RNA sequence: AAAUUGAAGAGUUUGAUCAUGGCUCAGAUUGAACGCUGGCGGCAGGCCUAACACAUGCAAGUCGAACGGUAACAGGAAGAAGCUUGCUUCUUUGCUGACGAGUGGCGGACGGGUGAGUAAUGUCUGGGAAACUGCCUGAUGGAGGGGGAUAACUACUGGAAACGGUAGCUAAUACCGCAUAACGUCGCAAGACCAAAGAGGGGGACCUUCGGGCCUCUUGCCAUCGGAUGUGCCCAGAUGGGAUUAGCUAGUAGGUGGGGUAACGGCUCACCUAGGCGACGAUCCCUAGCUGGUCUGAGAGGAUGACCAGCCACACUGGAACUGAGACACGGUCCAGACUCCUACGGGAGGCAGCAGUGGGGAAUAUUGCACAAUGGGCGCAAGCCUGAUGCAGCCAUGCCGCGUGUAUGAAGAAGGCCUUCGGGUUGUAAAGUACUUUCAGCGGGGAGGAAGGGAGUAAAGUUAAUACCUUUGCUCAUUGACGUUACCCGCAGAAGAAGCACCGGCUAACUCCGUGCCAGCAGCCGCGGUAAUACGGAGGGUGCAAGCGUUAAUCGGAAUUACUGGGCGUAAAGCGCACGCAGGCGGUUUGUUAAGUCAGAUGUGAAAUCCCCGGGCUCAACCUGGGAACUGCAUCUGAUACUGG
């Protein structure tokens, strides 16, 4: 029912928040190659339960801060 | 918006008989027929590869009395439509009302049928059609108005045009002066002296 | 001014601004009182001015001067700020 | 409001009105929601100068749209005729 | 069933050939300019630069059914007229029709214009949660009883004028309390608290202070939860160029709380951490409104954003806010600055990037016109009033399309022009003459359609006390056109009023003569011109186009000459001098799982218009128009597991 997005973490040194890289897979509009492109999102979370090198699953909600709109649900493959 | 010049000159330079005159005397006995007009007659115009396409487009234009901006439109419709394009370019130049007057023989030539039409005298179906480039559909029963049934010069063309080759895609009635464009004319019912496929190659550059 | 219907609703504007500034500074005074009595611990004397401040915000809302959610942000900030003394 | 009104198209001296259900702030030829029929007052015989989706001009009046006067005369024409 | 059917090359390097590589032309096209020329009509298009400055009118008003009132019009009942025995005073009297000024309600936030800024605050596509929403509409309830000033006016006064000042009197749907109060706000709760307004049309007899309470309906007000509609907000994609810009940021990135707008929020403060963006291009510099589409192209692509339409931004430049549902407001408000105009020198007034219009710049773009008669829009119960939006007019060949300037006979192959082997050929059946026809312009005559409604009645029925007033429903009556001497047919006369432009060495269709003689000159490339020039200049003939024809500016094509579809690197321009190597690209082989790429289906959306296919209407076409495929996308749920990723 809900539209989550997986991603991987990059920076969580700040307090009560992580940042997540999401890895979409575009096809270039002319040359036919299958590139990778990444987008970087801020993810609010309580409890500060994520570190670098970790695969999370985020979902969209109201803007908690200035540049932040996403809260996570779970931490799969919890470690490096 | 019509070629007003002399007419045997245009039969001469195209080097064929294009029926621009009546038939009361032949084309040969009124002028030289092989010799090209100008000082340079008997210099026979053996001409280039593009020239044999241009003198082929100009023959089929100068038969009917069209100018090039009308004719380019008549090409674009015959590339738009289905079927062939020679067998759809030679349909539109026969559906003209200024040519279904003449093929029914209500007038003597192809540039008199334009006067019989464009002097408001040829009513298709029960309304006058002044404009000469009308696109006569099948089954339209073209008649003659009653102000121009009494002309000597329409029956003078009736007795003339009963003596040529009668067409097959038409049905004229003689005494009532009333035709019937029956169906659309096929390929070989318009004479094959028109090299057809040299009007395609000019505009399809 | 060039049109009569601009002059007339140019002098129907000060006649509304004076009243809409009087009846708004009255409300801000009566919220300043329940912010004066809100750090001095008077739970039985801040509550008095808050009960003097119920109708003089729930009336200036309904006469169309602030909006009802501004007339319900006050009365849920001050109620916690009173009941957590 | 929101309203059901005509909107003129076509060529000079020969009009052709469509009907639209649109917001009565907006322009005549401008923005609309559901183009629901036309009105061709220079029609010929045995062709149709009116064609009105009388389901949609009911569902869009039950949610409160003031039908303007020419559209009301059109409904008065085509329902009785 | 159909929605596509689509691709052309030539000249030029050398004595000569193949190859590579540029340069130039053929075609389509325009918000177009200029030269020569000009008959008509139909539909569209007309300040691309100076977002330069503006004279003159004009573009936003309405409501007496919200209220005091009479500034006039014109009727009234008075009655004092000269009394004519019937009337042509006028103070007075708002009592009636209406109504100048003013209070108030609603509208000026729509319609109309321009693109200066804006490389993501915008726009396009597809998703969301934390919000308000005038008029319109559905449901359930209310709609009591009091009050205070104040404009209009009157008196006096300041100022050149704009505009004021003072003191008295007057009302309501303007303004304020009390009561009332839930299905709403605040609250876990108990409980605490919150609104309002009337007017109009008719009335039987009961009250009837003479106005009315009383009965009736119509519309208006208040509060809550709902529906539509418009707007604010947020996130991931996409939307120019540059690295001879490689480092930017302190309210900056995140938290806990107070405050704040309608709502989330660094939105704004107070404290505690040290963070965020950047080689998938951050900051900075240059340039630009974007999209539906348009022009080209066989396509993939390349350039562009005018008219029509959706979005945003701006209103003399630079700011801020009030009124309000809605603006930080084109024809509103105050404050500075530049520039205009009045002044009595104290002080004032104005903003065409609204339609017209003048100056100026420029190669260049119109009339200071008619009408609300249609479709819209503001107010009004209605009639009506306003409407430079819109509907039509004027000018211009600026573009697309249609028609006309005769048709037929006519040989003595007339004269005159030119060529010439001095016979003749050629203009040329072309002209003349002989007969025929009258579209278009020209004068007459008749006459469609764009006109639905509104008005004054009468009939029933629905209401109620009511056979009233009213509302819808059937009819009968006189009715309403800016275009407009209209579209359009029928009469009269007579071939009469209607043909110009470019080129003729090759590419590229069309050949000869005279007059200059490396001069005067042509030119898009190759070349011509030095006394026989098919190239310069004239004439004769000729070819292509036609109410157009040419030349320049610009894009695309040809250019496979920026090449994904679609090219090259030993000598022609091109392999780093050679290596090791993190980021990045790619990965032998078998079974198993997962479903990201990929593949199939379905719903949702991709606005209308335009392009395309079948159809219908203006005498046909352009133009208009119905239905459908198209919009190659994007998201969601299902499925498939061969290949690729995990
Ligand atoms: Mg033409
Ligand atoms: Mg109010
Ligand atoms: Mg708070
Ligand atoms: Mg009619
Ligand atoms: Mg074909
Ligand atoms: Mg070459
Ligand atoms: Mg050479
Ligand atoms: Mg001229
Ligand atoms: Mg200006
Ligand atoms: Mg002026
Ligand atoms: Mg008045
Ligand atoms: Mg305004
Ligand atoms: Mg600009
Ligand atoms: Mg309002
Ligand atoms: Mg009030
Ligand atoms: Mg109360
Ligand atoms: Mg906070
Ligand atoms: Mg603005
Ligand atoms: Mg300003
Ligand atoms: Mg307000
Ligand atoms: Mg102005
Ligand atoms: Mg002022
Ligand atoms: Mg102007
Ligand atoms: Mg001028
Ligand atoms: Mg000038
Ligand atoms: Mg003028
Ligand atoms: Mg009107
Ligand atoms: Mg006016
Ligand atoms: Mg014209
Ligand atoms: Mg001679
Ligand atoms: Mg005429
Ligand atoms: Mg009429
Ligand atoms: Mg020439
Ligand atoms: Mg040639
Ligand atoms: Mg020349
Ligand atoms: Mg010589
Ligand atoms: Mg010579
Ligand atoms: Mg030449
Ligand atoms: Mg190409
Ligand atoms: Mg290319
Ligand atoms: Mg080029
Ligand atoms: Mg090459
Ligand atoms: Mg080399
Ligand atoms: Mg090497
Ligand atoms: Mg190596
Ligand atoms: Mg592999
Ligand atoms: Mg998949
Ligand atoms: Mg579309
Ligand atoms: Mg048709
Ligand atoms: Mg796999």
């Amino acid at each position: 029912k809900i539209r989550t997005l997986q991603g991987r973490v990059v920076s969580d040194k700040m307090e009560k928040s992580i940042v997540v890289a999401i890895e979409r897979f575009v096809k270039h509009p002319i040359y036919g190659k299958f590139i990778k492109r990444t987008t970087k999102l801020h993810v609010h979370d309580e409890n500060n339960e994520c570190g670098i090198g970790d695969v999370v699953e985020i979902r969209e909600c109201r803007p908690l801060s200035k540049t932040k709109s996403w809260t996570l649900v779970r931490v799969v493959e919890k470690a490096v | 918006a019509r070629y007003l010049g002399p007419k045997l000159k245009l039969s001469r330079r195209e080097g064929t008989d294009l029926f621009l005159k009546s038939g009361v005397r032949a084309i040969d006995t009124k002028c030289k027929i092989e010799q090209a007009p100008g000082q340079h007659g008997a210099r026979k115009p053996r001409l280039s590869d593009y020239g044999v396409q241009l003198r082929e487009k100009q023959k089929v234009r100068r038969i009917y009395g069209v100018l090039e901006r009308q004719f380019r439109n008549y090409y674009k419709e015959a590339a738009r439509l289905k079927g062939n394009t020679g067998e759809n370019l030679l349909a539109l130049l026969e559906g003209r009302l200024d040519n279904v007057v003449y093929r029914m023989g209500f007038g003597a030539t192809r540039a008199e049928a334009r006067q019989l039409v464009s002097h408001k005298a040829i009513m298709v179906n029960g309304r006058v059609v002044n404009i000469a480039s009308y696109q006569v559909s099948p089954n339209d029963v073209v008649s003659i108005r009653e102000k121009a049934k009494k002309q000597s010069r329409v029956k003078a063309a009736l007795e003339l045009a009963e003596q040529r080759e009668k067409p097959t895609w038409l049905e004229v009635d003689a005494g009532k002066m009333e035709g019937t464009f029956k169906r659309k004319p096929e390929r070989s019912d318009l004479s094959a002296d028109i090299n057809e496929h040299l009007i395609v190659e000019l505009y399809s550059k | 001014a060039n049109i009569k219907s601009a002059k007339k609703r140019a002098i129907q504007s000060e006649k509304a601004r004076k009243h809409n500034a009087s009846r708004r500074s009255m409300m801000r005074t009566f919220i300043k009182k329940v912010y004066a009595a809100i750090e001095a611990g008077d739970k039985a004397a801040a509550q008095k001015a808050f009960n003097e401040m119920q109708p003089i915000v729930d009336r200036q809302a309904a006469k169309g001067l602030i909006h009802k959610n501004k007339a319900a942000r006050h009365k849920a900030n001050l109620t916690a700020q009173i009941n957590k003394l | 409001m929101v309203t059901i009104r005509l909107a003129r198209h076509g060529a000079k001296k020969r009009p052709f009105y469509q009907v639209v259900v649109a917001d009565s702030r907006n322009a005549r030829n401008g923005r609309f929601i559901e183009r629901v029929g036309f009105f061709n007052p220079i029609a010929s015989e045995k062709e149709e100068g009116t064609r009105l989706d009388l389901d949609r001009i009911a569902h869009w009046v039950g949610q409160g749209a003031t039908i303007s006067d020419r559209v009301a005369a059109l409904i008065k024409e085509v329902n009785k005729a």
